[PDB]
RNA sequence: CAGCUAGUUGGUGGGGUAACGGCCUACCAAGGCAAUGACGUGUAGCUAUGCUGAGAAGUAGAAUAGCCACAAUGGGACUG
RNA sequence: AUUGGGCGUAAAGCAAGCGCAGGCGGAUUGAAAAGUCUGGUGUUAAAGGCAGCUGCUUAACAGUUGUAUGCAUUGGAAAC
RNA sequence: CAAGGAUAGCACCGGUGAUUGGAGUUAAGUCGUAACAAGGUACCCCUACGAGAACGUGGGGGUGGAUCA
C-alpha cells in the first residue's frame, strides 16, 4: 500500500497550545500580469505525532493527513536541523 | 446590383467595357464623358487615393456582375491559401462559371451566361447547375444538356468569338474543358489590383 | 441525434448508461454515418475491446453493425 | 599600466558596462574601465569575439582587493565607432526568460543580442543552433 | 517627377495698417526610383508658391537605397516629438500607410512596408521624422565593413 | 512608472459616463428597485410643449418637449421635422441623440410612433421623419 | 470598510456521519485571522468560449456542453 | 503605457527629515538546484479558434485528420 | 434541538418631504473698474478683520515684476 501526499517546506513561527505549532511557509512565484516573482507567506497549524518536538525558529517539511480540524491539515514530518 | 439592366452608363462613366468595345455604336453622340448632367468640364470633387481605389474596385467588380458582400466572402476564402494573392484574386474570380463560359465562346456576356445557367440550360458532372457561384476545379468538364442545345445565340456565337489560351473546347459537341489557371498577361486588363487588395479593410 | 437537420450524426462513443446524450463519457470509439450506408463504419477495433471489458455495453442499435464488422466474434471469447 | 583616481562599481555589471559604452560612443572615448567580475569578463569576451570591440584587458595590483577591467572600441580613420545603438532589456527590477522559439533578433539579424543559458553568454545564432533559449540581457547594433 | 500636394494652408503676418494673407504649400519630390526630397514655400498666389516649392525640393534632392523592395530592418525615427515606426513587409502582402505616409513611401520607390505613427500627428514634423528615419538606414555592407565578419549574420 | 508601485497600485481604467443614462435605467412594480438594461429606445409621455432660445452662433425657434418616463428620471427632448403633431399629453418614442443648441437636451422624439405622425412629404429622408413612399 | 470572532481555537472521553474531523456532547485550556486588506459593504452563476485586437489583453459569459444553486417562502424528516 | 507615457514653465516631485516592514544591492569559491533553460510521462473533455481533406449543384454547413497555451512527477545545465 | 410568533430597542442602507444654499446654461442687463501695461496703490501665495459687490488692509513669503540692468 503506497502512501503519498503533498509535502511543503516552511519555517515554524509560533506555538502556544499543547503539542501543536504554527508554521510560516514562503513562496516566491511569478506575478500573473507582470511576471515579477513576488513572495507570499502563509500560516499553517500542525500537530506533533510523537517522534518530533516543535521548537520555534526552525525549518520543517510537512505532509498531508486526515483533517484534524480547521487549519490542522498537516503534521510536522521532517526537521532539517541547523548546521 | 446583380442584374443592373443598364451597363452603358457605367461604361461611359468608367471609360471601360466588359467586351473589347461595343458600348459605343454611334446611336447619337459618341461621348466618353460621364453620363447624366454634371457639366462636361467637371471631373470630381475629391481625387485622393481613396477615390481611385474605390473607382478601380467598382471597375473590377462591375466587370464581373458580382455583389460586394460575395466579393468580401471570396476575399475571406482567398486569405485561406497564400502565395501571390494579387493575381490569385483574378485567377479565382475568373474560375466562376460564366467567366469560363465566355472564355469558351459560348455567350458574349456574363449576364447572358447567367441567364442561360439559371434557367437550367447547362449540365456539369451529371448535375443540373443553376448558379455561376461554383469554384471550378482543374480537370472538370461541362456539358450542354443537349435538349437545350437548340439555343440560337450560343450556336451563332460559338464560332464568332475568341477562345482563351487556358481553356479548350470541342465546340462541335459544344463541350469545353478547363486546362489550367488564367494569367495576367494573356487576358485584357490594366487594373491596379494592389488597390483592390489594400482597399478592403474588413480583414 | 447530433450534427445537421436531415443529415443526422451519432458518434460511436464509449459511455456508461447514466446520463443524457452529448455529455460526460470515457472514450471516443468512432462514428457511423446513416446518411450513406454501404457496410462501413469508423471503428478503432482495439479500444472498443477495453470499453466492452469494463461493462457499459454499447447502445443496442449497433449490435448488428458490430457483428458485420466482426467485434462480437472476438468479444464472446471471454465466455467461451 | 597605471590608473589613479579610483573608480567605483556603478551598481552591477550589465547596466554599468552599457552606460559606459553609450557615454563613450557619445564622447568618442577610446579607453573605458570598470570593476572586474566574471559576468563582465564574459560580456567583454563575447563583444570582442563578435567584432564590435577593440582590445580588452583584465588586471589586478596584487590580489582581488583591486581588480579591474578595461577596454577600447573599434573605430575608423573617419571618426566613426563600429557600434551605433544599444538598449538593455534585462533590468535589476525585471528579468525575462524566454524559450527557444521566443528568441529575439535585432535589426533583422544584423544586430547581436547576448543570451546566457547555462554556459556563460553567447550570440543568438549559436544559441539557435543549439536550440537553447534562456534569457537575453541586451541588444547592441 | 510626380509633385503631389500634401497640405496647403492659409498664413498671414500682421502688420500696422493691414495683414498680408498668403498661401503656404508643402511638397515632396520623388522619381519613384531613388531621388527623393521635400520642401516648403509661401507666396501670394498658387504659381509662385508652387515654383518655389519645386525649386527648394529639387535643390535638397538626395538618393535612397532599396533592400529587396523593402526596409529590411526596423526603424523608429524621431523629429519634433513625432515617432514613426517602420518595419519590413513581406512581399505579397501589399503596402499600407496613411495619406502623407502613403505619398512619402510610394514616392520613394518602395514596394511595401508596415508603418505606425506615435504622438500627435503633424504633417511637416511627420515628414521630417520619416525622412530622418529613412536616411538613417543601415546596410549589410556597412555592418560588414565595421565588423570583423563579412557575412550578414 | 516602476514595477513595484504597479504591484501595490495596479492601474485602473477610466470610462466616460454614457450620454444617456436615463435610457439605461428602469423601474418595476411589486417593489422599488432600480436596474440597468441599457435600452436603445424607450417610451415617454410629453407634459410640456414650447420653445427655447439657442446659444451664441445661431438664433432660431425650435420645438422642445419635456417628457416623463415610466422609469425614475424625466428629461427633455428636441422635436425634429417641419411642423409637429405635439400639443400636450401624448405617448411617444424617445431615442438617444444629441442637439448642440440647448443645454442638456440629448434626446430625440423619433416620429412615426404610436401617436405622433410625420412630415408627410420628406422623400429624401424617410427612414427618419416617418413618411410613406415617394408619391406614385 | 481597523480590528473580526465566539463552537470561535485546542487536548481528553463518548455519540454520530457512508467514512475523517467541535460534526454534536462532558470536562479542561485560550487563541485563530489580519495593513501582504480580515471583516463589513456593493455587484455577480462559474468554465470551455462568442466578439475585437497581431499580441500582450479588453469585453460579455445567448445558444451548446460540465459543475453547483433553488423548485410559492422557511423549516424538518420518512423512502430507497 | 510590462508590451507601449510622464512629473522645470501645460495636470503631476509630498514642506522637510528619522526610520519599522517591503523592494533592490560590492568581488571570489563551493554545494544543491528555490525559478529559469531543457527532455520523457500523465493531465488541459466534447463541441468551438486555426490548417488539410470529404458530401451536400456550390458557397453557407456538417464530419473527419491534427494542432493549441497550463499543471505535476521524473533526468540533465549550473550562467543568472 | 427546534422553524415560527410576540414584545422591546440597538446597527446599517434607501425612497419621499414645506424651504432655503451654491453651480451651470442663456446675443454689448445695472453697479463699479477688480485684474491684463509700472492696469495708474507693482503683482501673486498663506492666514486674520471689515464692507453692497468688485475686494482694501495687517503679518510673513516669492518674482511667474516695470526702469536703473
Ligand atoms: C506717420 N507717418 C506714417 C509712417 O510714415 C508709416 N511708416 C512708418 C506709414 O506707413 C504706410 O506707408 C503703410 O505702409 C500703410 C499705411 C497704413 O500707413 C502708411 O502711411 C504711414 C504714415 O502715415
Amino acid at each position: 500500500k503506497r502512501n503519498q501526499r503533498k509535502v511543503l517546506i516552511g519555517i515554524v513561527k509560533s506555538t502556544k497550545n499543547a503539542k501543536t505549532a504554527t508554521v510560516q511557509v514562503e513562496s516566491r512565484f511569478k506575478h500573473p500580469l507582470y511576471h515579477k516573482s513576488v513572495v507570499r507567506h502563509k500560516k499553517y497549524q500542525a500537530h506533533n505525532e510523537g517522534e518530533v518536538l516543535a521548537k520555534d525558529g526552525d525549518k520543517v517539511q510537512i505532509v498531508e493527513t486526515r483533517p484534524l480540524s480547521a487549519t490542522k491539515r498537516f503534521r510536522i514530518a521532517k526537521i532539517i536541523e541547523r548546521a | 446590383m446583380k442584374y443592373t439592366g443598364s451597363i452603358f452608363k457605367r461604361s461611359r462613366r468608367l471609360g471601360f467595357s466588359l467586351l473589347e468595345n461595343n458600348k459605343e455604336f454611334s446611336k447619337g453622340k459618341k461621348r466618353k464623358t460621364i453620363p447624366g448632367q454634371h457639366g462636361n468640364r467637371f471631373r470630381s470633387s475629391t481625387m485622393s487615393g481613396y477615390a481611385q481605389q474605390l473607382q478601380e474596385k467598382q471597375r473590377m467588380q462591375y466587370m464581373y456582375g458580382i455583389t460586394d458582400k460575395q466579393f468580401r466572402r471570396l476575399f475571406r476564402l482567398v486569405l485561406k491559401q497564400r502565395g501571390n494573392l494579387a493575381v490569385n484574386l483574378f485567377r479565382v474570380l475568373e474560375s466562376r462559371l460564366d467567366n469560363i463560359v465566355y472564355r469558351m465562346g459560348f455567350a458574349p456576356t456574363r449576364r447572358s451566361a447567367r441567364q442561360l445557367v439559371n434557367h437550367g440550360h447547362v449540365l456539369l458532372n451529371d448535375r443540373t447547375v443553376d448558379t455561376p457561384s461554383i469554384i471550378l476545379n482543374p480537370g472538370d468538364k461541362v456539358r450542354l444538356k443537349a435538349k437545350t442545345i437548340k439555343i440560337p445565340i450560343v450556336k451563332a456565337a460559338s464560332e464568332s468569338g475568341v477562345v482563351s489560351p487556358f481553356v479548350e473546347t470541342n465546340n462541335k459537341t459544344f463541350e469545353g474543358t478547363y486546362v489550367r489557371f488564367p494569367e495576367r498577361s494573356e487576358l485584357p486588363a490594366g487594373i491596379n489590383e494592389s488597390y483592390v487588395v489594400e482597399w478592403y479593410k474588413r480583414l | 441525434r447530433m450534427g445537421r437537420v436531415h443529415y443526422p450524426t451519432y458518434r460511436i462513443v464509449a459511455v456508461d448508461s447514466r446520463v443524457k446524450r452529448d455529455g460526460k463519457y470515457i472514450a471516443l470509439i468512432g462514428h457511423l454515418n446513416p446518411a450513406l450506408k454501404e457496410n462501413k463504419c469508423k471503428i478503432d477495433e482495439a479500444v472498443a475491446l477495453e470499453w466492452l471489458n469494463k461493462g457499459a455495453k454499447p447502445t443496442d442499435t449497433v449490435r448488428s453493425l458490430f457483428s458485420q464488422t466482426g467485434l462480437w466474434k472476438k468479444f464472446v471469447e471471454s465466455k467461451k | 599600466i597605471t590608473t589613479t583616481k579610483p573608480i567605483k562599481a556603478h551598481f552591477d555589471p550589465v547596466a554599468d558596462l552599457l552606460t559606459k559604452i553609450n557615454n563613450a560612443r557619445k564622447a568618442k572615448l577610446m579607453t573605458v574601465t570598470t570593476i572586474a567580475s566574471k559576468l563582465k569578463i564574459a560580456i567583454l569576451e563575447i563583444l570582442v569575439k563578435e567584432g564590435y570591440l577593440a582590445n580588452f584587458q583584465v588586471l589586478e595590483n596584487k590580489s582581488k582587493t583591486k581588480r579591474i577591467v578595461t577596454f577600447n572600441l573599434k573605430y575608423t580613420q573617419r571618426r566613426i565607432p563600429s557600434i551605433n545603438g544599444v538598449k538593455q532589456i534585462s533590468k535589476p527590477g525585471l528579468r525575462i526568460y524566454r524559450p527557444f522559439e521566443k528568441l529575439p533578433l535585432v535589426l533583422n539579424g544584423l544586430g547581436i543580442a547576448i543570451i546566457s543559458t547555462s554556459d556563460g553568454v553567447m550570440t543568438d545564432k549559436v544559441a539557435r543552433l543549439k536550440k537553447i533559449g534562456g534569457e537575453i540581457l541586451a541588444y547592441v547594433w | 517627377f510626380e509633385e503631389r500636394i500634401v497640405k496647403l494652408k492659409r498664413i498671414s503676418k500682421t502688420t500696422k495698417g493691414g495683414r498680408n494673407m498668403r498661401f503656404s504649400v508643402l511638397v515632396v519630390v520623388g522619381n519613384r526610383k531613388g531621388k527623393i526630397g521635400y520642401g516648403i514655400a509661401k507666396a501670394l498666389e498658387v504659381p509662385n508658391a508652387i515654383k518655389k516649392a519645386i525649386k527648394a525640393a529639387h535643390n535638397s534632392l538626395h538618393t535612397i537605397e532599396i533592400h529587396k523592395g523593402s526596409i529590411y530592418h526596423e526603424v523608429i525615427g524621431r523629429s519634433g516629438a513625432s515617432r514613426v515606426l517602420l518595419k519590413p513587409a513581406p512581399q505579397g502582402t501589399g503596402i499600407i500607410a496613411g495619406g502623407a505616409i502613403r505619398a512619402i513611401i510610394e514616392l520613394a520607390g518602395y514596394s511595401d512596408i508596415y508603418t505606425k505613427n506615435l504622438g500627435r500627428n503633424t504633417p511637416i514634423n511627420m515628414i521630417h521624422a520619416t525622412m530622418d528615419g529613412i536616411l538613417k538606414q543601415l546596410s549589410p555592407r556597412r555592418v560588414a565593413i565595421l565588423r570583423n565578419k563579412n557575412l550578414n549574420e | 512608472a516602476t514595477i513595484a508601485q504597479l504591484i501595490r497600485k495596479p492601474r485602473k481604467k477610466k470610462k466616460v459616463k454614457s450620454k444617456s443614462p436615463a435610457l439605461h435605467y428602469n423601474l418595476n412594480l411589486l417593489n422599488k428597485k432600480v436596474t440597468n438594461v441599457y435600452s436603445p429606445l424607450k417610451r415617454g409621455v410629453c407634459t410640456r410643449v414650447g420653445t427655447m432660445t439657442p446659444k451664441k452662433p445661431n438664433s432660431a425657434l425650435r420645438k422642445y418637449a419635456k417628457v416623463r418616463l415610466t422609469n425614475g428620471f424625466e428629461v427633455l427632448t428636441y422635436i425634429p421635422g417641419e411642423g409637429h403633431n405635439l400639443q400636450e399629453h401624448s405617448v411617444t418614442l424617445l431615442r438617444g441623440g444629441r442637439v448642440k443648441d440647448l443645454p442638456g437636451v440629448r434626446y430625440h422624439i423619433v416620429r412615426g410612433t404610436l401617436d405622433t405622425v410625420g412630415v408627410e412629404k420628406r422623400r429624401q429622408q424617410r427612414s427618419a421623419y416617418g413618411a410613406k413612399k415617394p408619391k406614385a
